[PDB]
């Protein structure tokens, strides 16, 4: 129907949603292994044949007993879909994440949602009702299906092998470098993204700055085109005595620890 | 066509600032006089008495309301007689509070001492209770005998507090309390 | 051998960001495994803003206190 | 003619005396508009310069003036620092 | 036993270290009448309603008492155009200016609509209001502590209630 | 994409995993805590920023930290339901 | 207590045989220790302290109106 839904296809209404997201939001990108944490993690692949896009399913037997609601996704206005594929033991009622109530099928079940949060909420509800094998998929504009939630087959609540730690920082939260210490670096506004080596280095650097009794003057550059100023201080002798001071200070510090 | 009242400054080019010692007292100030002979204060008292009498006239003689307003009138008369010793300006007639530190009629030193003693009593009673009841149970559930013991025993707060301050039992060492060092000082 | 504070002994927290920093807590148990970074489990009378009063600390973040060398009045 | 509002306008009796002529004629207004047009052109140039920022080659390919060389060498006029501070000394 | 349980909320507040915060006190106040789902929820609700009825009866008794003793109700009967005042104000501090407070609750007109002409009738109504409040408090106690569960009144006995 | 980090103080509660409404946190094996498991966030792109994971972390301070990045909002981070940017 | 009755109930179990001549006192089983403990609550104790202080101030204002002795 033309008054119920726009007459044009979702792709026509989308226009250039792609090639503009890459311009409007160049930061918005997925890592090389989105559902997983390591490249060598099986990476089970599914296609549209297994989980088809919702516009290709009409009165599917795997749909639950749902009467439709205004709270579902935006057909023809959005193209991304998230699907849940869970198998029931009996036909019971459950709350849809978009409000309203549906009744599960005896066997296979399949629901479609826009946001992954709705799918995860439904998965939490189903697992609270003693349901395993709740698989959550993502449907893209072109129909590519990405398998999510139990990405490596084991639910994230349970530790499983082959899962490399991601975004793990080997220190306490307040052991991050301060923004002033990371100034003029790529991590100035994001000190939580700095390396452990970088954070330790800058935290030692700030301490080094606060020891002007042994800090080095770092002589001025020679920018003027004229001859070098004779001055009255020998930089070579200062450098040698600073080498001696650094050696003795390091020796004493290592003796302390 | 005129401006605000122009005030006259002291063109003090002499190089010295003279503070008159005889002017360091309320009785020597030319802008405040005792309420007894302040014409504006007397007019205020007369207006108050007239308003009270007018309010009284509404109720018939001998009624309870008449007696109430009569007691109000007597209270106002006694208050006026007491306030005649206060200091009240020269154009307002409202008695003033002298916070210089001179012990005068309507001063601040005696009220300050009384309040400070009373509230040091309150604070020391609370602190003593918290020190002798180091327990949230006894905080939500007041130990009434111990609470009243502390309350009536805090009368010696000014001297006990100073003894604890000088003996180190009052303040806490900064290295033994929860102090904000999240910046890793 | 046992490493770390003794069980049930009061310790002062040296972790600057901890809710009980420089305060005092009772050691529940110390994990006698060298790979554990924060073995010292300390219980406090005060709960933090998360309404939890038990936390694990590193060996260098707790100062064991003798039976009478601390202040009983916190 | 105005309807006076406010106690002080009535009390002080200040009158808004309109000048008989205009004051700037029309030719001088045109000259002001021309100068403002030149200022607008300069403002467009400044906006284009600031929006696209400073290109990386300038201040890197253009050698510093001897004044700038000596100032950076000796650390003067806000150099040897990371601040602007127009009221430096 | 019952007196021990009267401060049972405070005892539970101090029992756990997690509830030894002022936030626990504010929660104790906020969750005061939030009667949790249980076998005695309907008893609790009905007893609370009856206690509130007793409170309102206390209020009505106080209003009739003020009409009887601290009001110019008889003078208003003799002349309705006068200001209805039913709250005397004692001479403390300096508040004597507002001693007759013109009450605007309409109790004088209500009592005249009820045929009340003597302050003795207002005294009797205040006394009977106190008696009714006492009876409501007794009934609320009884229902909270010794009566039927009342769980059938909204689903099963809704026809009888309505 | 709101960056979410895990620190050494994590003790393998799995509460942060159960509190995530978008399956961001994930339990990896590790040899730093007695639980021999540590949270990880390999799907930060799904993090809305609700900080439910921080509400469920029992450590003295948050072993899992959600750093909101308002200059890098995403339809997954903004929780868009009626607008698609893919 | 098979019949669902609230906690702290002075009600006899409604599952009784033929009419019983029994004593079932409907009065709260309160305790003097419990009553004293309740009146020692921080809300009760501090509201009583506030009432006492307010009344003391009231009486001082009544018998010594205004600050006549300033
Ligand atoms: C300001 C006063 C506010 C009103 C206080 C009235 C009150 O709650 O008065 C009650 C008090 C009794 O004190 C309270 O007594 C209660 C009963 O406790 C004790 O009571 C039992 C014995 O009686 C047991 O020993 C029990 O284990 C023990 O806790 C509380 O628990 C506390 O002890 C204490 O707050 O009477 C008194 O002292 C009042 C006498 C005045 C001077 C003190
Ligand atoms: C902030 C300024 C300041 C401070 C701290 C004080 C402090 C004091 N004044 Mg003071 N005073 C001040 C400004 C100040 N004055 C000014 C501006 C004037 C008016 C010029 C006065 C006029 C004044 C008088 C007339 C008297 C004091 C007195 C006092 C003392 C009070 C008695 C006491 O504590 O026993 C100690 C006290 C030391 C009294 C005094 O001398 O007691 C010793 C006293 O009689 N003061
Ligand atoms: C044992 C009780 C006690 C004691 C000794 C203190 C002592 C202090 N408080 Mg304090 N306070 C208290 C209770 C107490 N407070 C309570 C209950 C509150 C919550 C309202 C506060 C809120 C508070 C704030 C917001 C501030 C202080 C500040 C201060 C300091 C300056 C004095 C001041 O401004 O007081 C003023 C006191 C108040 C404004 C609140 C008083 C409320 C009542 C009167 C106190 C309770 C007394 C206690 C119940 C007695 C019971 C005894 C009985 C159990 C035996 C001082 C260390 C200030 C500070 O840090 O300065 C350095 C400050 O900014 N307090
Ligand atoms: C028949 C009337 C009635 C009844 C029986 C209830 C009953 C209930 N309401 Mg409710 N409510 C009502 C009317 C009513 N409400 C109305 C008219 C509103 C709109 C204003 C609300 C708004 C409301 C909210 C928003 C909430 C409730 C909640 C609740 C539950 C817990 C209440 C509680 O613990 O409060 C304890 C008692 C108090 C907090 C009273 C404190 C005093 C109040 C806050 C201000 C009074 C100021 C006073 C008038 C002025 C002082 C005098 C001045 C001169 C100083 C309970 C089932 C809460 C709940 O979770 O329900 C499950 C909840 O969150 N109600
Ligand atoms: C509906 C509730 C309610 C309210 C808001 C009031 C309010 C008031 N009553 Mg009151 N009263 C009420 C119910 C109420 N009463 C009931 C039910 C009775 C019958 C027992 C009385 C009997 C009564 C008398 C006998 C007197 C008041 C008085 C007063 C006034 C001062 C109270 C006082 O001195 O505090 C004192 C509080 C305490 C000592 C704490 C206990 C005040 C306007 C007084 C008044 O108007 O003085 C001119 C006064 O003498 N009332
Ligand atoms: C911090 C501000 C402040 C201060 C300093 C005062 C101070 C005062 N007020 Mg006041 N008042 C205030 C706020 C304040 N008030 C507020 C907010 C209101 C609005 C509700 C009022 C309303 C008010 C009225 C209506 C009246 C006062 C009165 C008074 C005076 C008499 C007090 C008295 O005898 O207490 C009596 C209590 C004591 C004397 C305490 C006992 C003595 C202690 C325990 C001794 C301890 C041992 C040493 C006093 C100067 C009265 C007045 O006119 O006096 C001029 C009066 O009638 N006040
Ligand atoms: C000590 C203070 C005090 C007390 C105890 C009372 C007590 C009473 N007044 Mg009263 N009154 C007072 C001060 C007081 N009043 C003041 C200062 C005025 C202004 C002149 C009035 C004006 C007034 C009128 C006009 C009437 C009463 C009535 C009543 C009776 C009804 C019970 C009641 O108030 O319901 C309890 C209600 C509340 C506690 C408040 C309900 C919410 C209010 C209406 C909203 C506004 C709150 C507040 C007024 C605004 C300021 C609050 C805060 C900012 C300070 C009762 C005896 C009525 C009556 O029939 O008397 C026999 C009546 O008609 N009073
Ligand atoms: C107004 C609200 C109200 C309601 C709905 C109830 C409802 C009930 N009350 Mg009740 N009660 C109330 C107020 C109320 N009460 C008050 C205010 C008091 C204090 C005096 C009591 C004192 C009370 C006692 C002492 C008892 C009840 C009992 C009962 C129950 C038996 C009723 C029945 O079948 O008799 C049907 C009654 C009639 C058809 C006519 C009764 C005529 C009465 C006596 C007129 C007065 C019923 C659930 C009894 C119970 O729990 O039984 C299991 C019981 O023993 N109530
Ligand atoms: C003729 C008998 C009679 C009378 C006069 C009342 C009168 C009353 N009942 Mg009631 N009631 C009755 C029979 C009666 N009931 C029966 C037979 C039942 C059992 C189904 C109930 C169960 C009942 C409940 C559960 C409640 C009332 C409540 C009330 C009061 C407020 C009603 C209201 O606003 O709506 C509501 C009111 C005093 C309410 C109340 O305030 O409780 C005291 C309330 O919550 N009644
Ligand atoms: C009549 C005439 C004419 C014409 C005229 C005209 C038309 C004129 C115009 C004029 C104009 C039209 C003017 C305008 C102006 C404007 C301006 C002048 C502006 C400015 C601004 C500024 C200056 C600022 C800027 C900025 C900003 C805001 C941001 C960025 C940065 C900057 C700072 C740059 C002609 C020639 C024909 C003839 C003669 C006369
Ligand atoms: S809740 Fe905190 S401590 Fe527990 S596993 Fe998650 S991040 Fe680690």
């Amino acid at each position: 129907a033309v008054p119920n839904t726009p007459k044009s296809s979702p792709d026509t209404l989308a226009g250039n949603r792609t090639e503009a997201s890459a311009v409007s939001r160049p930061y918005d990108k997925f890592n090389v292994n989105y559902p997983l944490s390591s490249p060598d993690q099986a990476r089970t692949e599914v296609t549209t044949k297994e989980i088809p896009r919702p516009e290709d399913l009409v009165d599917s037997p795997k749909f639950p007993l749902f009467g439709g609601s205004a709270n579902g996704y935006m057909s023809k206005a959005t193209r991304e879909r998230h699907a849940i594929t869970w198998t029931a033991k009996e036909e019971t009622t459950f709350e849809m994440p978009t409000s309203g109530w549906a009744m599960m099928n005896k066997g296979e079940n399949l629901c479609y949602f826009r946001k992954k949060e709705q799918c995860i909420a439904l998965c939490k509800q189903l697992r609270s009702m003693k349901i395993n094998d709740v698989k959550i998929y993502r449907l893209s504009k072109d129909g590519t299906v990405t398998f999510l939630h139990p990405s490596d087959g084991v639910f994230p609540e349970k530790v499983n092998k082959g899962r490399v730690p991601v975004n793990f920082r080997p220190f306490t939260v307040c052991q991050n470098a301060k923004q002033g210490e990371l100034k003029f670096t790529e991590y100035w506004t994001k000190p939580y993204e700095a390396d452990a080596l970088t954070t330790l280095f800058v935290k030692a650097r700030v301490a080094a700055y606060n020891d002007v009794v042994n800090l080095f003057p770092l002589p001025n550059p020679k920018l003027t085109s004229g001859p070098a100023e004779p001055t009255s201080v020998d930089y070579d002798a200062l450098t040698k005595e600073a080498m001696e001071g650094q050696k003795k200070r390091i020796e004493a510090a290592m003796a302390s620890v | 066509i005129d401006t605000a009242p122009v005030t006259k400054m002291k063109n003090l080019k002499t190089g010295t600032v003279e503070v008159d010692q005889t002017k360091l007292s309320v009785k020597s100030w030319g802008h405040m006089e005792p309420c007894g002979q302040n014409k504006k204060f007397q007019k205020r008292i007369k207006d108050e008495a007239f308003k009270l009498k007018k309010r009284q006239d509404k109720y018939a003689k001998g009624s309870a309301a008449y007696a109430g307003v009569q007691e109000v009138i007597d209270q106002a008369k006694d208050t006026a007689k007491a306030y005649e010793g206060r200091w009240c300006g020269k154009k307002d007639g409202l008695p003033r509070v002298i916070a210089t530190g001179e012990v005068t009629r309507g001063g601040i030193v005696t009220p300050a001492l009384m309040f400070l003693y009373t509230t040091g009593w309150i604070g020391y009673a609370g602190r003593s209770y918290l020190l002798r009841t180091k327990d949230a149970a006894k905080e939500i559930k007041i130990d009434v005998p111990l609470a009243l013991t502390c309350m009536t025993s805090a009368f010696a707060w000014p001297v006990y507090s100073w003894q604890d301050i000088t003996n180190g039992r009052f303040v806490a060492k900064d290295t033994e309390i929860r102090v904000q060092r999240m910046h890793m000082a | 051998a046992w490493v770390g504070p003794k069980k049930g002994s009061q310790v002062r927290i040296l972790r600057p960001e901890s809710y009980w920093f420089q305060q005092r807590g009772t050691v529940v148990n110390v994990n006698q495994k060298t790979n554990i970074k924060y073995p010292v489990t300390v219980k406090f009378d005060f709960v933090n803003y998360a309404n939890v009063n038990t936390n694990g600390f590193a060996l260098w973040e707790v100062d064991e206190l003798k039976e009478g060398e601390y202040d009983p009045d916190l | 003619e105005r309807i006076p509002g406010g106690k002080f306008t009535k009390a002080q009796g200040k009158i808004v005396a309109t000048p008989d002529e205009d004051g700037f004629t029309d030719s001088e207004v045109a000259l002001a508009l021309i100068i403002a047009a030149v200022v607008l052109y300069l403002a467009i140039e400044v906006t284009k310069s600031l929006f696209y920022g400073e290109d990386p080659e300038t201040t890197a390919k253009g050698p510093m003036t001897p004044f700038e060389k000596r100032v950076v060498e000796k650390g003067l006029f806000g150099s040897r620092g990371d601040s602007y501070s127009p009221f430096r000394p | 036993d019952f007196s021990k349980a009267a401060f049972g909320s405070a005892t539970g507040l101090v029992a756990k270290a997690a509830s030894q915060t002022t936030t626990a006190i504010w929660n104790l106040h906020a969750d005061a009448h939030d009667f949790s789902n249980s076998s005695y929820l309907s008893k609790q609700v009905f007893a609370a309603n009856l206690a509130h009825i007793g409170v309102v009866f206390i209020w009505l008794s106080g209003m009739h008492f003020h009409g009887a003793y601290f009001s110019n109700y008889l003078d208003w009967l003799q002349d309705p155009s006068i200001a209805p005042t039913a709250q005397q104000v004692s001479n403390i501090a300096n508040q004597s200016v507002l001693n007759p407070i013109r009450v605007t609750s309409g109790f004088f007109n209500l009592w005249l609509a009820e045929g009340i002409t003597s302050t003795y009738q207002l005294k009797v109504i205040a006394a009977f209001g106190l008696i009714a409040s006492a009876l409501c408090f007794l009934g609320s106690y009884f229902h909270m502590h010794s009566s039927t569960s009342f769980t059938r009144v909204l689903n099963t006995k809704l026809t009888s209630l309505s | 994409a709101h960056a979410v980090k895990i620190y050494d103080t994590c003790i393998g509660c799995t509460l942060c995993v159960r509190a995530c409404p978008t399956d961001v946190i994930e339990m990896v094996p590790a040899t730093v805590n007695a639980a021999k498991q540590v949270a990880s966030t390999p799907r930060v792109e799904d993090c809305v920023g609700c900080k439910r994971c921080e509400t469920a972390c029992p450590t003295d301070f948050l072993s899992i930290r959600v750093y909101l990045q308002e200059n890098e909002e995403t339809q997954y981070s903004l929780g868009l339901d009626l607008a698609d940017w893919s | 207590r098979k019949i669902p009755a609230g906690p702290y109930s002075v009600s006899v179990e409604p599952l009784r045989d033929g009419a019983t001549n029994e004593v079932s006192i409907v009065t709260p089983p309160i305790s003097s220790e419990g009553v004293q403990e309740y009146l020692s609550l921080a809300p009760v104790f501090f509201m009583a302290l506030a009432i006492f202080t307010s009344g003391f101030a009231i009486e001082v204002l009544r018998f010594f109106p205004d600050t006549r002795y300033w």
